[PDB]
């Protein structure tokens, strides 16, 4: 999810490159944040003493009940390298990251910061009104431009190269469009906190040039996590790399600036969100003849309705839309699963499905107490017309590679088949036909074997 | 113990006789006949199998505009 | 518009954002969405002062379908005519409009009410001594019209044959005809003492529709459609007892013919003397001077040489004034000749009484220039809901097709394809294991297929009886008669004489083998065989609908064809791709190859007094 990503990041980091970046507190901060309630409490139950402390004196802390938690604290610690093990007398001495426990001591009781939560120059604009609308103009321009609706602005071409060179929004030039992957779609449905979070993992994974220090933009997003929306940041004490980095975040929406290369950067709600989370917009209501009402005047949950709904007419409440065959086929040739859709459609079910649901299983329950079933807020048939779409999509699935026949004996096909069933790249063998299949991967390793 | 050049699908019995029928009318879209459930698709034409095989299907569809 | 800026996603709608009605700040409570593309209503049904919305939807607009949550109508002419007949003018129907929607309601809407309820009540036809005439009270409207003069306080007495193109020429113009009975004024026509039993009791359904027909105090010539055991027939009565007078009722079997006449004879005060059937058995006539005649379309429709009692019946039944006719089964008025019925027969108010209001072709749609516009639409979920009608399980079983059936179903000619998907071996293996599993839960199962050859094959694979139209009728009365009673008959295999006006025991349970194309007609009538169980008071009772269907053929296109009136209805086909113990049962039809070969090979071999010693 959100934490698991963001951990399995700092895990990725090297020791040496993870010592370095205990050096300024808000690091340490946000970083101690991101650990289990119970490494966080024997963290900071062993930030405070001097002294090197054992190992079996935090298994004694521990019930005997949580003590597979205790094993994932410990194992989540010893991973990121928060803690030292020794081995000195025959006890297995635990010693806190010194760098870590310094600055996080720093941290807390005021000190030597350095500036790693910034300086603030007093200097105000309206958080709501501005701040606010320009994140959310920048975020649904990219939003927008991601979802393919036709845009009078598009964003600049850092965030397109990155998506072209990310995982997900496939691009291809022979028609000149930019696409939507299974992932570009799967990127919807978390909430905002790790949409950002993963555009800033993949940004993070891109960041290998020579004129981008590692350590320092790291410490530039914890430092962005750390502030308050609001106010003004002075840019002085900031390296270069952060600040042309300041400059892809203003690019990005993280943060307002009001003037290109000023003194001051203002913060925006995203900057907040960054660190944890906190009828609606977008709730929906599915019929059983495939019509879709959804609660929404927002155009980025329209647009997103267009990759698998076909929509008819369009109120200031809700559009009026069909799940229609072909509109699922777009769904569908674009990557998107059956399930992404049918979670989504059940995430912004409307409360009326909800009430409908429990009132159905409240009936069934006190009929046939004996079974128990799912809630199916959404209906059966749609679900299963989806499905079914889903399959009937992929009524063939394709392999290519090659097959091996025509041998008069049966020894070495026997032998070639086994070989193939070894290296695991064999799809079919059978003796009656005497043919086996590989794949095209496969097919170098079996050809090198027969040649040799 | 000869090589050849050519690509696997995997398919029920019904869409195995749509693409012999289709390689009854179109000669070069399948090699030889290896199941009732596995053949061995020329590998230049296989978007080309799926292409037409998406579109013959259809007539079994009813499609309201 | 209202000087409104498109956004960014008003591409994809195709001059249908509507976006640019202001929304009211009390819009939660109002139940409505109006969209001035096509004046369709978009009634939500969970909000507040719903039903209060949905009753003046109900009268003033068509329901295109009504789902669960949000429903959605249509504002059409015939609509507007039947909201205006019923006295609402035009003014409260758009103050209410207004009251209920949340978005304003829009000029062009507003000007289509105005125009399609202004110019009614017009022109009307009026019979006088079983003549037509057509009677405006405005003298110029009879001057306007000019381009078909069929001519024979203002009126003029056109030809009876020329009343339907009268009918449509007027609806093309914009002064629709008024086709109302007021039976209270009408002293030529001899009355009749018809009146309900005390001991008849009628759902509040059947009254809400006679309230659509009878709402100003003038019978209203149209269509009433009422689900198979929702008591269209006691509607025909109760009409027949409101208008009092002379009665004539069409149905498309002889059998149906008997059952209306003793429906009439049990429902009512009608007596036998005032009661008359014409028939080939029966053709003496009620000597009083007014009472009932039940019959048959292809009777009174006979362009053949007819007998010359049945030539003397029928210049009585034309040389009389009819003060009521009920067409049963009204859709089969639009064909050739039974269109002709409502010409022949001089009558004053025309109900149609259906349970399936649709066609193949376009011609459904000439009921209102024939009957008159659809009255009421029961909403067949509600009667479901409240134990009127049997609450179905509709399903779609998929029968997936074997190698070689489909190797000979993809080289063949499209009338052996037909027999060729349908006699698939997975298909009787589905449906055998159906019928033991449906025989096993005690219901009694009618298995449909209009194929007679397949029908014969698989009761004779299945040890059930079969009934079709060769069948002996006495033999069909006792396979009828065993099914209803002996409790080793659960299961009895019917043609297409099943779908058609014939009387069936009840069942819960029924397999749809084959079918006749993509007809919905028959699609609906077969699910009507099922919908009138007993067992409707039992709590948790579902009675199940069974529609197997040959996997990658034109079966599933016939099916979604057919399936679309019953989805239109509300119904929710599931499909069932797999039936959990296909293999455990202990005997499968075909299961060896060589038995599925042997069905193969059957199924493709089947396709001067002294002189006249001399004679």
């Amino acid at each position: 999810s959100l934490k698991h990503s963001v951990t399995q990041y700092l895990e990725e980091i090297p020791q040496q490159v993870q010592n370095r970046l205990y050096t300024s507190p808000a690091t340490c901060l946000a970083i101690y944040r991101i650990l289990p309630p119970l490494a966080k409490f024997f963290i900071m139950a062993m930030v405070f003493n001097e002294n090197e402390v054992p190992l079996l004196d935090l298994d004694k802390w521990v019930n005997s009940n949580g003590k597979l938690q205790f094993q994932n604290a410990i194992k989540s610690m010893k991973s990121l390298h928060l803690l030292i093990p020794n081995k000195s007398s025959g006890t297995l001495m635990i010693n806190l990251n010194p760098t870590f426990k310094i600055s996080l001591r720093n941290a807390l009781t005021g000190g030597e910061v350095q500036n790693s939560f910034g300086v603030v120059v007093e200097e105000n604009v309206v958080s709501l009104d501005l701040l606010d609308e320009y994140s959310a103009n920048k975020w649904e321009t990219i939003l927008h431009f991601m979802v393919g609706t036709p845009l009078a602005k598009i964003p600049s071409e850092k965030v397109l190269n990155l998506l072209k060179h990310s995982k997900l929004m496939e691009e291809v030039n022979s028609t000149g469009e930019f696409k939507i992957t299974n992932e570009g779609f799967q990127f919807l449905l978390q909430e905002i906190n790790s949409q950002l979070w993963t555009l800033l993992l993949q940004y993070l994974k891109m960041i290998e040039t020579s004129k981008m220090d590692l350590v320092d933009v790291l410490h530039f997003i914890f430092m962005l996590g750390a502030l308050e929306v609001g106010k003004a940041y002075k840019i002085d004490a900031l390296s270069e790399t952060q600040r042309i980095m300041l400059q892809d975040m203003r690019d990005y929406g993280l943060v307002f600036q009001k003037h290109s290369n000023d003194s001051i950067f203002y913060p925006t709600k995203l900057a907040l969100m960054l660190t944890s989370d906190t009828i609606p917009d977008g709730s929906l209501i599915v019929e059983t003849n495939f019509k879709i009402y959804s609660y929404s005047n927002s155009p980025l949950q329209i647009a997103v309705l267009s990759l698998f709904v076909h929509l008819k007419a369009r109120f200031v409440n809700m559009v009026l839309g069909q799940i229609t065959r072909e509109s699922i086929r777009r769904a569908l040739t674009n990557g998107i699963t059956a399930d992404q859709i049918i979670a989504y459609l059940e995430t912004h079910a409307h409360p009326q499905m909800r009430r409908l649901a429990e009132e159905k299983l409240e009936k069934k329950l006190e009929l046939d107490p004996n079974c128990k079933e799912p809630l199916q807020v959404l209906p059966p048939t749609v679900v299963d017309q989806i499905r079914l779409w889903q399959l009937e999509l992929d009524r063939v699935i394709t392999y290519e590679g090659s097959l091996y026949s025509d041998f008069e004996t049966s020894q070495e096909y026997n032998l070639l088949s086994k070989y193939a069933q070894d290296i695991g790249v064999l799809l079919w063998k059978d003796d009656k036909k005497k043919k086996f299949f590989i794949s095209k991967e496969g097919n170098s390793q079996v050809l090198d074997f027969a040649k040799r | 113990a000869r090589a050849r050049k050519g690509a696997l699908v995997q398919c029920d019995p019904s869409i195995k006789a749509l693409i012999l029928q289709i390689d009854a009318k179109m000669s070069d879209i399948v090699l030889e006949e290896l199941d009732d459930t596995h053949l061995l698709v020329n590998p230049s034409k296989v978007e080309f199998v799926k292409h037409e095989l998406n579109r013959l299907l259809s007539k079994n569809i009813y499609n309201p505009m | 518009p209202a000087d409104f800026v498109p956004d960014s996603v008003s591409g994809m709608f195709r001059s249908h954002d509507f976006s640019y009605l202001r929304l009211r700040p009390d819009h939660a409570s109002r139940p409505l969405w109006i969209s001035p593309s096509d004046g369709r209503i978009i009634l939500e049904s969970f909000s507040p002062l719903a039903e209060q919305a949905q009753d003046f939807l109900v009268t003033i607009a068509e329901p295109i379908s009504r789902p669960s949550h949000i429903h959605e109508y249509k504002i059409t002419a015939y609509s507007l005519y039947a909201a205006v007949s019923v006295g609402l003018e035009t003014d409260d129907i758009i103050s209410v409009l207004d009251r209920l929607s949340k978005v304003p309601v829009a000029e062009s809407i507003i000007n289509f009410i105005k125009g399609a309820t202004i110019s009614y009540g017009k022109v009307k036809l009026v019979i006088k001594h079983n003549r037509y005439f057509v009677e405006t009270t405005q003298a110029d409207i009879l001057q306007m019209l000019l381009n078909d003069s069929v001519i024979g306080v203002h009126s003029f007495e056109i030809a009876n044959e020329s009343v339907e193109v009268v009918k449509k020429r007027c609806q093309e113009i914009d002064y629709p005809v008024l086709e109302e009975y007021d039976f209270r004024n009408d002293h030529r026509n001899p009355d009749l003492d018809i009146d309900l039993k005390p001991s008849t009791q009628i759902r509040p359904y059947q009254e809400k529709s006679l309230s659509k027909m009878f709402g100003n105090g003038r019978a209203r010539s149209g269509i009433i459609v009422l689900p198979c055991g929702a008591g269209k027939t006691l509607v025909g009565i109760t009409a027949a007892c409101t208008i009092k007078k002379s009665v004539i009722v069409l149905c498309t079997s002889s059998v149906s013919v008997m059952q209306w006449r003793q429906q009439f004879l049990q429902w009512c005060t009608l007596q036998p003397e005032n009661c008359a059937v014409f028939t080939s058995d029966n053709k003496e006539m009620f000597q009083t001077e007014s009472g009932l005649v039940v019959s048959t379309y292809s009777m009174v429709a006979n362009t053949r040489n007819r007998s010359h009692d049945s030539q003397k019946v029928m210049d009585f039944l034309t040389g009389r004034e009819w003060g009521f006719i009920i067409l049963d089964e009204v859709h089969v008025v639009p064909a050739a000749m039974f269109r002709r019925v409502v010409s022949t027969i001089a009558a004053h108010a025309k109900l149609g009484l259906t349970a399936t209001l649709v066609r193949e072709d376009d011609k459904i749609g000439d009921l209102n220039f024939l009957i008159g516009p659809k009255l009421y639409e029961a909403n067949w979920m509600e009667l479901s809901q409240k134990g009127h009608i049997a609450n179905v399980q509709c399903a779609e079983v998929w029968c997936p097709m074997t190698a070689e059936f489909y190797q000979e179903y993809l080289r063949e000619t499209a009338r052996k394809r037909m027999l060729l998907y349908i006699m698939n071996p997975t298909k009787f293996q589905a449906c055998q294991f159906l019928i033991q599993y449906h025989e096993r839960r005690g219901d009694k199962i009618i298995v449909f297929s209009d194929n007679v050859y397949a029908l014969q094959e698989y009761a004779l694979k299945m040890g059930k009886p079969f009934i079709y139209g060769s069948t002996p009728q006495q033999e069909r009365m006792n396979i009828l008669q065993n099914f209803q009673y002996n409790d080793q008959i659960n299961t009895i295999f019917l043609s297409k004489v099943g779908d058609t006006s014939i009387d069936l025991p009840e069942a819960t349970c029924l397999i749809q083998i084959s079918s006749h194309y993509g007809s919905r007609r028959q699609e609906a009538q077969r699910l009507g065989r099922i919908l009138r169980a007993k067992r409707r008071n039992d709590e948790g009772f579902n009675a199940f609908f069974y529609s197997l269907v040959s996997k990658d053929t034109q079966e599933m296109y016939y099916s979604t064809k057919r399936q679309a009136f019953l989805v239109d209805q509300g119904y929710a086909f599931k499909v069932i791709t797999h039936l959990h113990g296909m293999e455990n049962i202990p005997n499968l039809a075909y299961a060896s190859p060589r038995e599925r070969r042997e069905l193969l090979q059957e199924v493709l071999l089947k396709n001067h007094p002294l002189i006249r010693k001399m004679y």
